[PDB]
């Protein structure tokens, strides 16, 4: 799967409340991680 | 017509009618018509389905599963304020 | 005529999924009708059979309601001072001297300024009273901090949130549940005086019809502000099946156009109503 | 994107299409003014205190010209 | 859809006690469902 | 004569001059605020 | 000073008292109004 490099800058990328209880690409949210599944959806590949 | 005949009738003719007419023309060209004062009385549209019809009650789950949803709401805000023209 | 035994509307829980309050003695058969101010949700029209609704409602937000005033207190102080104080170089000073003379016109600008701060200032206090708001919209409600609030334990307002996928509701319901300390309460009464006893720092969300009543009685310190986030009615509701549901629903709408049921909302909200005048 | 990289391109297409699409835009208010927690007559105390500095001032003006007028003789 | 043949929402007249508009199509099977803004009253539901 | 005259278009001239900083005043007290300097980069 | 020069100067004070307080009060007003955004500013209203 494709590598995503990206960092814990507010509000871009940051740690779930309930980070704890979860595990893989659901630990983050913010702007660049609906981005990051935008330019998924548009370029077909799967993300880390 | 009514409305019509409200426009034409330069203030010597009043028109009654549901508040949803009244509140869409009122957003509408050339905006030269208003609602006055409250409502007479309070009622609601529908959906209106032959008695014993197999469609009945799945439609009025329906209702009210779009009505919770914000559907209802949104919808309304679509045809009356967002392509109101004097809003 | 008998009132529910855990003083509850209805809901089931997410464990044990049974039914409480009217709705569970409905479904489970103890009792033959029920008459109460009963949202109309999904859920319940589900398990009984809802009559057309006979009041229409929507969830809304309740807060706490909110001469010498345009010239700050300290000022009509130092206005008297120079006052004196001019009275008292004049004073000292005895047609007319030049120096005298000119203290009298630097006093003139001097008052001609406070006079002319208190009638714009007095201008902008009565322009901004009918105009001033301390929150209009509901987002903007929910946008602000330091003022808490909150619904009931139980109830369409709490599971309106808890269900609302739209944005600021979800935002607000989020909220909610982690507030500490919790800002839910257990009977409207207890909510409204949260809201007289927080003195602003607390905003209670409910019914339209219970904000609009309250609105009206005494102390008539609380205000319905914005308008409601949803719209939605009471209705009376019968355990499905029943023998009595169609005669109700038609006795129902009956009775909503015959004027009636306009009528008896007249008669105990506005009619027993002990103060809706607002001026701008 | 490592240059080279066979998502560089089809990337960059997306980046300017979700632009166009207005995505971008939805995106910035979604995270900076939708979840933003601070959106957005009484009396002025001071303010007529700059005044009183006038007045004060000149009246010390008018004590002097006072003076100085009965010190003619 | 289809628009209701003469135009009405619906009413019965007194003395044929026949259903117009939407209502009559719904009542005389010439529609299945109406979808419209259609004041709810004592006598239509009565009928639908 | 003319002294008078002077009088009144002075008098008039600073009726309007208080009426104008009154009303200014007035929407100024009614609408905007102020809170930071504006200090520019090179200020700083 | 007769009695009715003096009622005279009292009515005429009176009369140029309201109309400095209204031309005050209305330019007050509109330079209010003109601090609200204008409708025209706005797309959609656009
Ligand atoms: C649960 C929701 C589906 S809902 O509340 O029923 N409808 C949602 C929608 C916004 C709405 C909300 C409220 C009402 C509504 C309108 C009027 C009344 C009273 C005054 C009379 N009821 S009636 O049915 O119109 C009458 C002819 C008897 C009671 C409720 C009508 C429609
Ligand atoms: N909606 C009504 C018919 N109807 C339509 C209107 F446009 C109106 O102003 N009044 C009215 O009664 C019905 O259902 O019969
Ligand atoms: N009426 C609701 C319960 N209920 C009552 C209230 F007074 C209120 O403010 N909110 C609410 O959900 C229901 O039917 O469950």
């Amino acid at each position: 799967t494709v590598v995503v490099t990206t960092i814990l800058e507010s509000p871009y990328v940051m740690m779930k409340k309930n980070h704890e209880m979860l595990e893989g690409n659901e630990r983050y949210e913010g702007y660049c991680v609906d981005l990051a599944a935008e330019i998924a959806k548009h370029c077909g590949f799967k993300y880390k | 017509e009514g409305v019509a005949r409200v426009r034409k009738s330069k203030g010597k003719y009043a028109y009654l009618l549901e508040s949803t007419m009244n509140e869409y023309i009122e957003q509408r060209k050339p905006c030269d018509t208003m609602k006055v004062g409250g409502n007479l009385d309070s009622k609601g549209y529908g959906i209106a389905t032959p008695k014993g019809s197999s469609l009945g009650t799945p439609v009025n789950l329906a209702v009210l599963k779009l009505s919770e949803q914000g559907v209802l709401d949104k919808l309304k805000n679509k045809w009356w304020y967002d392509k109101g023209e004097c809003g | 005529l008998t009132i529910v035994g855990d003083g509850k509307y209805g809901a089931r829980d997410a464990d044990t999924k049974i039914w409480n309050g009217m709705v569970g003695e409905l479904v489970y058969g103890k009792a033959d009708i029920a008459i109460a101010p009963l949202t109309i949700t999904l859920v319940r029209e589900e398990v009984i059979d809802f009559s057309k609704p006979f009041m229409s409602l929507g969830i809304s937000i309740m807060i706490k309601k909110p001469f010498l005033d345009p010239l700050a207190y300290e000022i009509w102080m130092a206005i008297v001072f120079a006052y004196i104080l001019v009275s008292v170089v004049l004073f000292l000073v005895s047609p007319r001297s030049l120096s005298a003379r000119i203290v009298a016109g630097v006093w003139w600008f001097f008052t001609l300024i406070i006079i002319s701060s208190y009638t714009a200032n007095l201008a902008a206090f009565l322009t901004v009273e009918r105009m001033v708001s301390p929150i209009e919209s509901a987002e903007d409600l929910s946008k602000q901090t330091e003022i808490a609030y909150g619904t009931l334990d139980s109830g369409s307002t709490k599971e309106f949130f808890r269900r609302s996928k739209i944005a600021v509701f979800d935002k607000m319901w989020t909220y909610m549940r982690s507030a500490e300390p919790s800002v839910f309460v257990r009977t409207t009464a207890e909510g409204v005086a949260r809201v007289r006893k927080s003195k602003g720092k607390y905003a209670y969300l409910l019914e339209s019809t219970m904000n609009e009543y309250i609105e009206q009685r005494k102390p008539c310190d609380t205000m319905k502000v914005g308008g409601n986030l949803d719209s939605k009615g009471y209705g009376i509701a019968t355990p499905k099946g029943s023998s009595l549901g169609t005669p109700v629903n038609l006795a129902v709408l009956k009775l909503s156009e015959q004027g009636v049921l306009d009528k008896l909302k007249n008669k105990w909200w506005y009619d027993k109503g002990e103060c809706g005048s607002k001026e701008k | 994107t490592p240059k080279g990289s066979s998502l560089g391109t089809p990337v960059n297409l997306a980046v300017l299409k979700l632009s166009e699409q207005g995505v971008l835009d939805k995106l910035k208010n979604k995270w900076w003014y939708d979840k933003g927690e601070c959106g957005a007559s009484a009396l002025s105390l001071s303010n007529v205190a700059g005044v009183f500095y006038i007045l004060v001032g000149g009246l010390g003006l008018a004590m002097l010209v006072a003076l100085i007028e009965f010190a003619y003789k």
